[PDB]
């Protein structure tokens, strides 16, 4: 049940639910598994945004475990293509799809939680097929790979081969870490 | 109470430069200057048509765009009353009453109709209906006999005459639908929707009979230096009442039309740049100081302060 | 049958002391009453609009600082009198008629019209549209004409020409989103959305033709 | 199913469910396993609360199983952040996350019942897989033991030596006993 929220004009009273309500103050909220639904979704609330305030600055709120990389590139690339900066804010966790686009984020505003917690892993690609079939499907997953940590690199400015190093094997990184690394430009200060 | 047959050289004069005249006035939006003139000179000329007005003209534009000052102007250039029936008062059906008049055996039959009454009162006239689509859609309905039929009857029976009267109706319908910013990666395109929504506001019979829509443009940045001249030449006018004498240098000009230059408000926010910035110190000024007789007003800016300085010698 | 000082324009002191008076009556709103007085001053001095009224103002603020007490205490200093409409009750479809009056043929077509009687039994008067947002839309689009061309044609068919009355209108849509802060972990710069929000609420046509929307 | 209140409202009085109704009055009643859908609504309520009151704290009635500490720890971080603090009323089971999130309301303004009970265990997870990665696994759930350790410790004041001992091994604390304990300040008045 989503709960239900009113506000205020001088016609009266309109009511919504707790996610339009924030998401009228540009406030999105990214939660669960990635899925192409999911999305779908998410992009389009930053269409639709950047149509009402392309001034203002997005809030994605990030906090989900990872999912399908493809998914991801839509919420990446139109985090990208709208004018407005979005700001990636880490709630609980960042997965693999969930840090990369946290470091996608617009430098100067990414801000994590003292507690929050990140992670990075090699995608996983097991499967059984043909032999032939095999070798194509393999083939892709290497450009993805390659391509995902160059597009980091770029934005956490770490050079390709520290990007190979550290991501050989599973990796958890610490909020103040986070930062030491670059994956974030610093924490969350007090409002 | 019509213009004569057999147009006499003085008023010929008129006509061929009433379209100089009126840009003047107006820069700008020549297509409603032509439309406007054109229309007079065939009814004149007596190409007119014989049972319709001599012409029926929607002015569909953004806000400031002078819809309603080439309809003012163009009366007082041409000498004849301005019958200018404001259509945000009639925004139900019931006012409809009002323009016609009450039916027999109904209060206020006695009164007659505005309408009828001032175009009887007035043949030759431009009709000024501002805020058309503000009106209720019924209210359309009206104009439908009044730009084909020519005649109106009142609720005595009485017809009145339209083949003199110029039809000019403002609206700005489209000014939402164009401002308004489009939702996607590739930006929609523009002006198609404006159209769209004459047709849905008026019916296809209104926009029938109609001798033409005439689309008024956005002002441009240039257009603008003009509109900033014509209000300094009315303020100079107003000085010269009270024998004060007001100069403004060329780059004080340029100045303060970008201070006010917007495309969404028009020509409107340069008058009010106008008031602030010179109408407010010399209220001062004019009231007790050295602008109370003399005046010989000079106004200038410093590049460095970016401000006006004033200065006041009587 | 006035008080004999707006007919005598030789009488400027009360123009140059209009500001004290009102300062020391109203504290707190220095800006608004400089911004008034000079308006006044303006059409006092030659300046004013041919054809629209003396003045414009759309009070915008918090609700009881300082907005109702400007407008009565100017009435008195100026010599005229003060025509206080509430919105409150205009705020359905119908409500217009009562203002204009209704047309021919229909119940209250004796009555002239509160707002149109009002300001040709007054001429010279001040016009306190309190809660204007309040107010139904029909009502704004009546509104336009009065600034633009400053005449109300009634159902009798009399001009109701008023040039000479300075319009204020109250509201209070500015004064809510400021005073609310923003949602979110990381707060968000209000110092705009106010002037965004009164844009939203009142069409830009009545935006044009009001001369400054005054600050509380 | 859930009721429907009628609100009176000035211009017309408006049906709302019985988490809403309540959520106008400050409450938000947190409940049932631990998720990050469960965990992002609940942050969003108390966002919306703030801009209503900022001095005004807002209730929470924390009836949670236990569950995914990331899920959790996503209101603990905002509860700290946001300006007026959260009453945390404990009227039922709390977990190691549910009492942890407990705990981490501001002194002063804590409540307990004295018929729960509330209980304070270390999480448990059972990853599997190759040696190296159980390494990994066993480093960063370690790791985030330890600060839920430290931050927990900081709240209550009591040394965190203490604090591990009592966790190392599964344990209940009975709700007037916590109040000596220190997790909550004391039991309801009546
Ligand atoms: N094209 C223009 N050229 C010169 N002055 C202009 C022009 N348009 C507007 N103005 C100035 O702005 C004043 C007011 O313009 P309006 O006649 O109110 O414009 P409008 O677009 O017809 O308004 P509506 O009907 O309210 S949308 C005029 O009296 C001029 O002083
Ligand atoms: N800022 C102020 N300065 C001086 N007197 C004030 C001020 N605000 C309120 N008052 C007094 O409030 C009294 C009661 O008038 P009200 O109409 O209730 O309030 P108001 O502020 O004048 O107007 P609104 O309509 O309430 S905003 C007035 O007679 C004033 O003396
Ligand atoms: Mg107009």
């Amino acid at each position: 049940l989503v709960p239900m929220v009113i506000e205020q004009t001088s016609r009266g009273e309109r009511s919504f639910d707790i996610y339009s309500r924030l998401l009228k103050e540009r406030v999105i909220f990214l939660t669960g598994q990635v899925e192409d639904h999911m999305a779908n979704l998410i992009v389009a609330q930053m269409l639709f945004l950047e149509a009402e305030n392309p001034e203002k600055d997005i809030y994605l709120y990030i906090n989900s475990p990872g999912g399908v990389i493809t998914a991801g590139m839509s919420i990446y690339d139109t985090m990208q293509f709208i004018k407005p900066d979005v700001s990636t804010i880490c709630m609980g966790q960042a997965a693999s799809m969930g840090a990369f686009l946290l470091t996608a984020g617009a430098k100067g505003k990414r801000f994590c939680l003292p507690n929050s917690r990140v992670m990075i892993h090699q995608p996983l690609g097991g499967y059984q097929g043909q032999a032939t079939d095999i070798e194509i499907h393999a083939r892709e997953i290497l450009k993805v790979k390659g391509r995902m940590n160059e597009l980091m690199a770029l934005h956490t400015g770490q050079s390709l081969e520290q990007i190979e190093r550290d991501t050989e094997r599973d990796r958890f990184l610490s909020a103040p870490e986070a930062v030491e690394y670059g994956l974030v430009d610093s924490i969350l200060t007090h409002r | 109470r019509i213009p004569e047959k057999s147009v006499s050289q003085s008023d010929r004069d008129t006509l061929k430069n009433l379209g100089d005249r009126l840009k003047m006035l107006v820069f700008g939006q020549d297509k409603a200057i032509e439309a406007l003139t054109e229309a007079i000179k065939m009814a004149r000329a007596g190409l007119g048509h014989e049972h319709k007005p001599v012409g029926s003209f929607l002015f569909a534009g953004p806000t400031g765009v002078g819809k309603t000052e080439v309809t003012v102007q163009l009366s007082k250039a041409l000498g004849i009353e301005l019958l200018r029936f404001d259509m945000s008062e009639y925004m139900e059906r019931h006012t409809v009453s009002r323009l016609i008049g009450a039916p027999p055996g109904y209060v206020g039959f006695d009164q007659g109709g505005l309408l009828t009454d001032a175009v009887i009162k007035h043949p030759h006239a431009v009709l000024l209906l501002d805020e058309i689509e503000k009106a209720h859609p019924d209210v359309f309905n009206i104009l439908l006999q009044v730009m084909d039929n020519g005649t109106l009857t009142d609720n005595n029976g009485r017809k009145a005459d339209f083949r003199n009267v110029v039809l000019v109706m403002t609206t700005n319908a489209g000014v939402r639908e164009t401002e308004r910013k489009s939702i996607g990666l590739i930006h929609q395109d523009n002006s198609t929707d404006a159209m769209e929504e004459i047709k849905k506001i008026f019916t296809p019979e209104f926009r029938n009979r109609l001798d033409n829509i005439i689309w008024f443009d956005h002002l441009s940045t240039d257009v603008i230096h003009q509109v900033v001249d014509k209000f300094i030449v009315e303020l100079q006018v107003q000085l010269d009442q009270k024998g004060v004498s007001l100069e403004v240098s060329q780059e004080a000009r340029n100045w303060l039309a970008e201070k006010g230059y917007d495309r969404a408000m028009g020509a409107r926010p340069m008058a009010r740049v106008i008031q602030d910035n010179l109408k407010k110190p010399l209220a001062n000024e004019l009231l007790f100081g050295s602008l109370v007789d003399g005046g010989q007003v000079t106004v200038a800016l410093d590049k460095e302060k970016n401000e006006l300085t004033y200065g006041f010698q009587s």
